[PDB]
């Protein structure tokens, strides 16, 4: 029988900052044990400083992507050029996603950006839409070794302070952008050596309110 | 797919 | 279907076909509501021109649309029946979906609604 | 994993990856497919890991009981005859895909082995998820009467070809060289062109920060 | 829902319900009135597949209300059954049938006399002195074929059906936790709060 | 997922878990399982997370709706009624919702209405709803009164979800509580589960269970 | 009915300077149903410590068995069983069951008491071996564990310092897997001192 | 694969192509699916590569300690052992078996072996996948009492067209000659066969 | 819901400096028959862009027929049909891509994997693949099916990374992809020695070559290899 | 079979087990005791498969009776638990297994000590302060977190059991048929006649 | 079922065995499988009876009316519409098709309609159960540019071996011969054809 | 079911 | 499964 | 069971 879905594999991962967040994503395509491409982005600039991917079946991640980037537009149309919100682009998703709730994206969707008062923004989905805003996300193939990792450095989960009996936590402050790119670039190259499916190369979307910045970087190709 |  | 704009609007700004639905109300028996301080009182008049009528059978002027309200009218009495079993299904909806009979506002703005409906659709008067 | 067999004019030097996999997750970044039945017949095993490594220990306990009782070098025919009695008999439920080579009285010998208990005779042959990708350099760059270092060189590509183009193989390349009238050269790690970079960060934790409940000296004294 | 009885006496018809709501492992309530009352002396008890139930109930609650308004008249007990076994009829080979069971109990004012008829979700009508749903059935038939009598009083009819759910929950697996039981009458339909 | 509603002297209180699984993968401990649909009105959420999100955002579009139309605050078993109508339309197609309506109307009082995705619809003094629903119902039926204090009907919702995140695999993360008056719903805030347990089995002797 | 996560669990071992760590949660479960939260899963033989995950029912039958295995190889080679075969006779014995396993994911650490070498091995239900330098990580929150220890993990760290890593590897992947935690043990082994130490981790 | 046995005047000729196929993969392009079982009894295998050499091999074990007993077994005697195995265990073996020999008093002779474990004495005999294509043009070419190059020309016709055809047959044409002479190996490549 | 009938092979492509090579055999399988051995399966697209499609052959023919429609709709009302408004390979994939995913959308796909190779007007190298689910990637080397396993290996020795593309000259290029043809009639079982190789250069534009054979074979080891084991003779 | 208790206080182990035995739509008995005594000081209660849960505790009952005989000498509650374990253990990769959990209720008198054993059909042992078995662990189980306190008596144990039974009762889907109560303290063996 | 279309100097030759069968059961044993579409644009049918009927029937019917409106259809056009019905009803058709006319511009031309709904131009096609055997015979003897008697002879000695090997074909030997002359219909009964 |  |  |  004719099987509609695919894995393509890959894995993302989102860090919210004070003044900035990130959107990082491995850009190794893959079905089965086939490698299709070293480098397929799938971290996109979709305007209004919101950087969007959708990880997991790479065929519905485009088409999401495609039609976010298109009600991007005619929100511009419809409402006088008004800069659509991160909170409001999240919603906005949650629709595209839900509409197909009997034949479902098979994608995990993360989207970073700064909310109205300027502060970095992470929002994560589920293949249907129910969404979340976030400090930390991880997600594809290898989000189960990277999250857990995340609420240790991030969210600084489990630390206790020195000499306090663990009574004290370590307390919640945040990371600078050299900081989270420490963290992003550490959690890839651990996620590439322990998972098949990633690996090739690494590029991160930066968004301040100075616009989208690219870094990239390699990974081991094995 | 998340449950509660 | 049949799709005609019966009611449109003549250079004066009237809409001729809804204007002679009110001529067709005042060719109608008189009907009259005054509501006291603990109740409403609704008077009809019944034309004596008929004569050897079965009084027990006749439809009656006043009609219940549920156990609470009631609705009497003046006009065509065939169109009137139209506007009553609307009303009266109307009734027994709101009770299922909102747990609660209808207010006489809510019935009432229902009622006039179905008639707004027919000013503007093509094809009725 | 990615395995290969090549023959030379004076012997046979087989390769491997060093990649073990449980489902999409890497169990084991430098592991030996590389196996001794005889001191001068050698193993390359894929499959089943246990069943590979059960099957080449049972045979080789065996034909160290045979040679003892001859009072005679083994012959890989032996060792193959052994291998493809067994696992015939378990009809395939023993995941072991070897390729058997080495050097005795007779001469050198290069053998394939299928789980279900079928032996092929080859120049060149590879086994494993990536014996496709191993197989296109074979094709490509064999020839008839190779010298030892040109047999290493084509054998180790082979194997790099299933590290970088397959998923299921990786890491560093494992050689033995079995040349007639000498002792078999066992080269672990002959290749190790998959280094992990240096780390962004030390994740040395400040002393205290783990919260502890209770402590104990443990006996495992008389 | 499981347990609805209905007993037709000299006078009168008498419905018991179980006031148990079970989902998996725990019992949601124990307070349920599974019974819709169609007109002031027709009375609908229901059991069968979760949401169903009630939305089948109140549909047929709304249709017989909205007959009584429009022709000021109360719908014979006959006529009620035979409304509702027609839209169970049209619903087994509807694309998603109503999976509902129920019981009619009504006094016919025109006949002065009790009638209680069962109805399953196939729309199969039948008119007793005594039914049941589900595995009740096989507990309360053989007793009622037993005890009942055609000329019993009301009270007669409660002792008798007493004996039904003694039987019941001594006997039946699951804990449904009593019963409420609803009269109807020439004087309409009331409920007995203590039993 | 473990939610609660119960009615007592003092109004309703409400009490969710925070935690959303993906199997046996614990996807997110900061999920909030209450939605506020206008300072009377809040809606519980148990089963699918999108399912559960998606139509009780728009149950609070259609009582919004009704105010306009209507120019009066939608009654709880109307608003319930109008979700248990919608899941019911999708009955068979495999909604998974396990839902909680609880407000406070002039001509209700205090109301709680179960709704799930088959379509049962039951009012009621005390629910539990979620793959937790029997830990939390343990505790809080044996120690339920009618006459509790606001602060002791706070504790029990609070100490009945601790009760089921510890037991329940599939529960955790923190306590949200509400408390629902004639005045409208109250926030009484985040309970991490983390602080909460060692808080409570120090201050109240219980879970002796756990390796102290 | 998949028998390696019935139960849940996890173990974790790590090598440093002159010392090794393993490290286990305390949960044993009924699926969703928390059943104990003092459920060890690290045994030890002399001076050689195995952690087993899997199907508790197999995790003690494991237990019992090499406890029986290891005191007639004591009484036989009149000394301790070594790390390194130890790590041989669970193969052997895990492979006896080829076509009929237990469900369990075993975990050998300890030092070598004639080298002073620090030792760690993993294994399959079928009785694979999976030697290691840095670490070896089992249970229904390994694809966590791997996570953790392959970005917390350093070499030749010191004892009171290892201890940190394994702890915080252990306790941040165990928070992820609804079918972990429920209270900790670390185990650190010096060449002739062995500590072991509980752990406080949230309760849900 | 493609395999086929022919009688002629000075004895019989085994010919097979060289494929050997996991699905589409071609596991071994230059298989030897020509077996000796005897001096001069041989065989074909067509079916499961692992059955058909454990077959094989158990054969040549029974002819081996037949020889060291009896002498020289016959054609039909290697047939038989080979059927036994066949039949007895046809619920375990995918194994069509071409069974070929010569004898001084019987010449050449020919016992096919389908999945059945039926045996078949014949002039000639085809199977594999490939042998369906050759049906029509083995009837209509092969004659009786041939010379030892015609039938090395019908055999190479023949599996030529069976390779051309099907995708599971390939690579080069081994051939086997029996005849009083000895043992004559021959091998035809692709650039010779294809162009025919 | 599809079972593909008659069915074509790897389709394999590269880029080189100044354009892209692409290559497929002329064989129309029929499950394990090689039933038709003059199918053309490289279907060029103006001047400037090579279509090469493996999987069902029927679908095939029918996208055949849409790419034709398409060079006609593009002339319609457009002076700049060969010129600045002719058709781009970019234009030709995207709608392509979108066909692809509508099909499998609809649960009744079109049963192939498509390799569009081109150069685009401002000179750029242009090769992307799609496929029955409507999943898209890019590379400098694409292959389809066994191409994939065994091509790609090959090609990618020549183009590891984009910074090797300038680097690559299409004698080198070429000769790599004549290789792999070769590779792929070893080792698959439905590849026939008869093949099409399309040249889509910037400078010199589309060189279509057709009856192209597979050549240099190493067949004679072959001689050397008696029975699986033991046997001597 | 269905609901079996456990509570391990300061000085004695008590056993609640449902009376109930239900097959089909019928509760053909409310009076069976689900517990056999496997030596003076040392009760095993069981639930599970019909036929299975008595052949099992009844054969393990003559195994630990024959050991007494033999050394006499009675086997601790640890002895006579790691013994049913082991026989689990062994069953679980049998043709057909045993398809019993157990709860082993003793008082050790060498360590003057209650204990409670916990041990499922797969032969997972566990020794706890209070154990359940089946669904009843779903409603107990946080209850007892909650109440349970380790320096408890008997009578504040039997309290503890009484607040589970209740919740036991109210929530749970099936009649059960009330429990027979058993402690297990130094004096041996003794049932509680009124609960 | 065995059919073929071989073109030659004149026009082209429609050849098909004459039996249809249910499971082993011989339903027809003198079925015309050559079917008539158009005054020198003909068919040969296999696969399902029914299906074939129906498509022939249709195909028949769009070609009469394209005659009243555009004269003449060419043997490519027949083809294409006989692959629109099979190609857009793929999943509800079991239908191997050999279309098969002569034009005076293009003189014989054969299109073959496999299972997919793929069109394939031909100098000659084979299709239907029995052709699996005479693939390899087919290859050996066709040559272009035959004479009618020659061609005659190739499809007869072909269909024979079909019908020969295949259970599911047999009966008589029909043909359809398509020139400039006109049309003529051929039969061969088995006492001829058996004993090529 | 007639085939051909 | 190799065959031949 | 792991994989080579
Ligand atoms: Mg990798
Ligand atoms: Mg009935
Ligand atoms: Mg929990
Ligand atoms: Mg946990
Ligand atoms: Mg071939």
């Amino acid at each position: 029988q004719f099987n509609p879905y695919g894995d393509n594999g890959g894995t993302i991962l989102g860090i919210a900052g004070e003044d900035f967040a990130v959107l990082a994503g491995d850009t190794r395509n893959i079905t089965d044990y086939s490698i299709n491409s070293r480098y397929e982005p799938k971290v996109f600039d979709c305007g209004d400083n919101i950087v969007m991917s959708a990880n997991g079946f790479a065929a519905d991640g485009d088409a999401l992507v495609k039609r976010f980037k298109n009600s991007v537009k005619w929100y511009h149309f419809d409402h006088n050029d008004k800069k659509l919100s991160i909170n409001s682009a999240a919603r906005n998703i949650q629709h595209l996603l839900y509409g197909k709730r009997f034949f479902p994206y098979y994608v995990h969707t993360i989207i970073a950006g700064l909310d109205e008062d300027g502060k970095g923004a992470v929002y994560s989905f589920d293949p249907v839409g129910s969404y979340e805003r976030e400090q930390c996300r991880a997600g594809g193939a290898a989000a189960s070794l990277i999250m857990p990792f995340l609420d240790n450095q991030v969210n600084f989960k489990n630390q206790y302070e020195p000499g306090t009996n663990g009574k004290v936590k370590k307390p919640l402050k945040y990371l600078s952008v050299e900081e989270v790119i420490k963290l992003v670039r550490d959690s890839f190259t651990s996620a590439t050596e322990r998972h098949i499916q990633v690996g090739d190369g690494l590029e991160i979307l930066i968004v301040t309110k100075d616009g989208v910045r690219k870094e990239f970087y390699e990974l081991k190709r094995d | 797919f998340l449950w509660x | 279907g049949y799709d005609r704009a019966l009611s449109i609007f003549s250079p004066d700004g009237h809409i001729f076909q809804v204007e002679y639905a009110l001529e067709a109300v005042k060719r109608g028996t008189c009907a009259v509501g005054v509501k006291g301080k603990n109740c409403v009182v609704l008077g009809c008049e019944r034309r004596s021109t008929l004569k050897l009528q079965d009084t027990r059978i006749t439809p009656s002027k006043v009609s219940k649309i549920d156990s609470h309200v009631v609705l009497s009218f003046s006009g065509l009495n065939a169109d009137s029946r139209i506007l009553i079993e609307k009303a009266r299904v109307e009734a027994q909806s709101h009770r299922l979906t909102l747990e609660d009979p209808v207010t006489v506002e809510y019935l009432t703005r229902y009622v006039a609604g179905v008639q707004q409906r027919y000013t503007q659709s093509g094809g009725v008067r | 994993t990615t395995i290969v067999g090549v023959k030379f004019n004076n012997g046979v030097v087989i390769a491997a990856d060093t990649r073990s996999t449980q489902g999409p997750i890497v169990a084991d970044k430098n592991c030996a497919k590389l196996h001794r039945i005889s001191p001068k017949i050698w193993c390359a095993g894929a499959g089943t890991a246990a069943d590979t490594e059960a099957v080449t220990q049972l045979i080789g306990s065996n034909i160290e009981l045979h040679s003892l009782y001859t009072s005679r070098e083994p012959r890989v025919v032996s060792a193959l005859q052994m291998l493809k009695q067994h696992l015939f008999k378990y009809q395939g439920h023993i995941g072991a895909y070897l390729i058997v080579a080495g050097v005795d009285p007779t001469g050198s010998h290069l053998f394939s082995i299928h789980a279900h208990g079928s032996t092929d005779v080859g120049y060149y042959l590879s086994l494993g998820s990536g014996s496709l990708a191993a197989m296109a350099v074979l094709e490509s760059h064999w020839k008839q009467d190779l010298t030892k270092e040109e047999a290493i060189k084509l054998a180790s590509d082979a194997i790099q070809a299933g590290i970088w183009n397959d998923l299921g193989s990786g890491s560093n390349v494992d050689v033995c060289v079995m040349e007639i009238g000498k002792d078999a050269e066992y080269l672990r790690n002959y290749l190790t062109p998959n280094v992990r970079e240096e780390k962004q960060k030390s994740y040395k934790f400040p002393r205290g920060t783990t919260a502890v409940l209770k402590e104990s000296i443990v006996n495992i004294c008389d | 829902m499981d347990i609805i009885l209905g007993i037709r006496v000299q006078d009168s018809v008498i419905l018991a319900s179980s006031k148990a709501v079970t989902r998996g492992i725990s019992v949601l309530k124990d307070s349920d009135d599974k019974t819709r009352q169609l007109s002031p002396h027709t009375l609908m008890s229901f059991a069968g597949e979760a949401g169903d139930t009630v939305q089948f109930a109140e549909y047929i609650q709304a249709n017989i209300q909205l007959y009584s308004i429009r022709e000021d008249y109360e719908l014979s007990p006959q006529a009620v059954s035979s409304f509702v076994r027609q839209e169970l009829a049209k619903s087994i080979r509807s694309r998603r049938p109503y999976q509902v069971n129920v019981l009619i109990g009504g006094y016919d004012k025109k006949k002065n006399k009790p009638e209680l008829y069962q109805i399953d979700y196939l729309g199969t009508k039948v008119e007793l002195p005594y039914g049941a749903h589900g595995y009740s059935g096989f507990y309360t038939f053989s007793l009622l074929d037993h005890h009942y009598r055609p000329d019993m009083t009301t009270e007669e009819g409660l002792d008798l059906l007493k004996l039904c759910v003694q039987e019941l929950e001594k006997r039946m697996p699951m804990d449904f936790k009593g019963v409420i039981v609803k009269i109807v009458d020439k004087d309409g339909i009331r409920q007995v709060d203590d039993f | 997922t473990t939610t609660l509603a119960f009615r007592f002297q003092g109004g309703i209180i409400v009490a969710v878990d925070s935690r959303a699984t993906a199997g046996n993968w614990v996807a997110s401990q900061t999920v909030k399982k209450v939605i506020e649909i206008n300072p009377f009105l809040l809606g519980t959420m148990a089963g699918g997370a999108a399912d559960c999100q998606f139509w009780e955002t728009w149950l609070g579009s259609q009582c919004r709706l009704h105010e306009l139309r209507e120019k009066e605050r939608i009654s709880v078993a109307a608003a319930s009624k109008i979700l248990s109508n919608l899941v019911y339309q999708y009955k068979g197609a495999g909604l998974s919702m396990g839902t909680m309506i609880c407000g406070y109307t002039r001509k209700e009082g205090p109301t709680i209405y179960y709704v799930d995705s088959d379509g049962t619809r039951l009012k009621g003094d005390i629910f539990c709803v979620g793959s937790g629903q029997t830990f939390a119902y343990g505790v809080l039926d044996s120690n339920y009164k009618w006459d509790l204090s606001v602060e002791d009907a706070l504790y029990l919702g609070k100490r009945s979800i601790l009760a089921a995140a510890h037991r329940d695999a599939y529960s955790g993360g923190s306590v949200n509580l509400y408390h629902v008056t004639e005045d409208g719903w109250i926030y009484h805030g985040n309970h991490d589960v983390g602080e909460l347990f060692w808080k409570v089995k120090e201050e109240e002797g219980s879970f002796n269970n756990v390796i102290g | 009915s998949d028998p390696s996560s019935i139960n849940g669990g996890i173990v974790v071992a790590m090598t440093g300077k002159d010392c090794v760590a393993i490290a286990c949660d305390l949960r044993l479960g009924s699926q969703s149903l928390g059943v104990s939260n003092k459920f060890e899963k690290i045994f030890h033989y002399g001076h050689v410590f195995l952690g087993i995950t899997g199907l508790a029912t197999d995790v003690t039958t494991l237990n019992e068995m090499f406890r029986y295995k290891t005191n007639l190889y004591k009484l036989k080679e009149e000394r301790a069983i070594e790390p390194e075969t130890f790590t041989q006779l669970v193969s052997s014995s895990l492979y006896e069951r080829r076509f009929g396993p237990y469900f369990v994911g075993p975990v050998v650490a300890g030092i070598n008491s004639k080298s002073g070498k620090p030792f760690i091995a993993g294994f399959d239900l079928i009785g694979c071996i999976d030697e290691a330098k840095d670490f070896i990580v089992s249970g229904t929150a390994s694809d966590q564990l791997f996570g953790m220890c392959e970005s917390l993990y350093e070499p030749n760290l010191e004892p009171e310092d290892l201890f940190e890593t394994i702890s915080q590897a252990l306790l941040n992947a165990a928070d992820r897997d609804a079918l972990s935690g429920w209270g900790a043990v670390v185990y650190i082994i010096k060449k002739d001192e062995v500590v072991k130490r509980y752990l406080k981790m949230r309760q849900d | 694969t493609s395999i086929m046995a022919v009688t002629f005047k000075d004895g019989v000729i085994l010919g097979a192509d060289s494929r050997t196929t996991t699905g589409a993969y071609i596991a071994n392009r230059v298989t030897d699916k020509l077996t000796r079982v005897h001096d001069k009894i041989w065989c074909c295998r067509s079916g499961s590569a692992a059955d058909t050499q454990a077959i094989a091999d158990i054969v040549q074990y029974h002819l081996e300690l037949y020889t060291s007993q009896y002498g020289t077994p016959s054609t039909e005697t290697a047939a038989s052992v080979f059927k036994e195995l066949c039949y007895e265990n046809k619920d375990n073996l995918t194994a069509g078996i071409i069974v070929a020999g010569y004898d001084d008093k019987n010449k050449g002779e020919v016992y096919t072996i389908p999945l059945g474990g039926s045996v078949h004495k014949l002039p000639y005999a085809i199977a594999g996948s490939g042998s369906t294509f050759i049906y029509g043009y083995c009837d209509k070419n092969f004659r009786e009492n041939m010379s030892k190059e015609e039938t090395v020309d019908f055999i190479k016709h023949s599996l030529s067209q069976a390779i051309k055809w099907d995708g599971s047959s390939g690579g080069v044409i081994r051939m086997v000659v029996l005849t009083a002479a000895g043992v004559e190996r021959l091998i035809f490549y692709p650039d010779e066969y294809e162009q025919l | 819901t599809q079972q593909p009938i008659v069915t074509g092979t790897s389709v394999i492509s590269m880029k080189y400096d100044n354009g892209v090579i692409i290559a497929a055999d002329n064989l129309g399988s029929y499950g394990s028959l090689l039933r038709f051995n003059g199918v053309e399966r490289l279907i060029p697209v103006g001047d400037n862009t090579v279509v090469g499609i493996s999987g069902d052959i029927s679908d095939m023919q029918h996208i055949e027929r849409l790419l034709k429609d398409l060079v006609t709709e593009n002339a319609y009302d457009n002076p700049l049909a060969d010129a600045e408004e002719a058709l781009e390979p970019s234009y030709i994939f995207e709608y392509l891509a979108t066909v692809m995913y509508q099909r499998r959308s609809k649960m009744n796909p079109l049963w192939n994997a498509i390799i569009v190779a081109g150069v685009q007007s401002n000179g750029d190298q242009f090769l992307r693949y799609v496929n029955l689910l409507g999943v898209t990637y890019s590379s400098p080397t694409l292959a389809t099916g066994f191409g994939a396993h065994m091509a790609n290996p090959l090609l990618r020795k020549v183009v590891d990374r984009e910074s090797d593309i300038p680097k690559t000259t299409v004698q080198v290029a070429e000769e790599a992809i004549v290789n792999a043809m070769r590779v792929l009639y070893y080792r698959d079982a439905r590849s026939s020695r008869n093949f099409s190789l399309a040249i889509i250069d910037k400078n010199t534009g589309l060189t279509f070559k057709k009856n192209l054979q597979v050549e240099n074979m190493k067949w004679d080891f072959a001689k050397d290899i008696k029975g699986y084991g033991t046997q001597k003779i």
